[PDB]
């Protein structure tokens, strides 16, 4: 096509979801990891996560308001991860790279995975 | 804005 | 922080925000524009637009499954518009110009406001 | 993926 394109749109869109998330506006699940809650938009996890894609794309899953992981899933991974899909920044540790790497694996995000697959192999 |  | 940054992601999530539109899935709201009607996620057009940002945070319209545009915007405009929250790109014509800035005032999206004045300042 |  013929179109224009402004360069900062998605990072301006993802921006403002995240801030809707913190506002806790139009959020429409709750993750349960263990004992604790995470509010958040099933678009932006079916975006960012293909477990989550397969899980809301489920005729009968679509519509439930709570989805509760698998128990060894780590509610700080999750946390780390659910920061990455609205910010585009993860924050990769020592200490949590492990428990990241695994619930990245977990939640289908293939470019974390790969990340943390490099930085074991450079340690 | 670019040309995309 | 010490966070790592994946350049792609924003534009990845959009992409996915995209093809759940073309799929129909979890949109939560119809905007019609005189007689036609485009299905969309509410939490995308508060991120892109200050009027959705506006009436979807307002406490009775937050709950609407169908928003009524102003008569006088025109279709095409929105269409357009649509397009361009989803994927950072913008039909922008000779043809479509005066409809295409028109319908960005009123949706209140300040960038492309910006590029419409600066391409018919320039014919 | 950088550093920001
Ligand atoms: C694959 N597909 C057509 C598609 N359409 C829409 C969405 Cl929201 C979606 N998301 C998704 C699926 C798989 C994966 C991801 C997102 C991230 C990943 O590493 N794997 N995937
Ligand atoms: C202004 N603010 C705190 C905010 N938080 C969340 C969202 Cl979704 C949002 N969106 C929004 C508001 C105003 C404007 C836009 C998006 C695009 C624009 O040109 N003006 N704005
Ligand atoms: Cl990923
Ligand atoms: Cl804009």
């Amino acid at each position: 096509d013929s179109c224009i394109q402004f360069t900062r749109h998605a990072s301006d869109v993802l921006l403002n979801l995240n801030r809707l998330r913190s506002r806790d506006i139009l959020t429409d699940v709750v993750i349960v990891v263990s004992r604790e809650q995470f509010r958040a938009h099933k678009t932006v996890l079916m975006a960012c996560s293909g477990l989550f894609y397969s899980i809301f794309t489920d005729q009968l899953k679509c519509n439930l308001s709570v989805i509760n992981l698998d128990p060894e899933i780590n509610p700080e991974g999750f946390c780390i991860l659910l920061d990455f899909m609205y910010t585009s920044r993860l924050n990769l540790r020592e200490g949590n790279i492990m428990a990241v790497m695994a619930t990245a694996m977990y939640l289908q995000m293939e470019h974390v995975v790969d990340t943390c697959r490099k930085f074991i192999k450079a340690s | 804005w670019v040309i995309p």
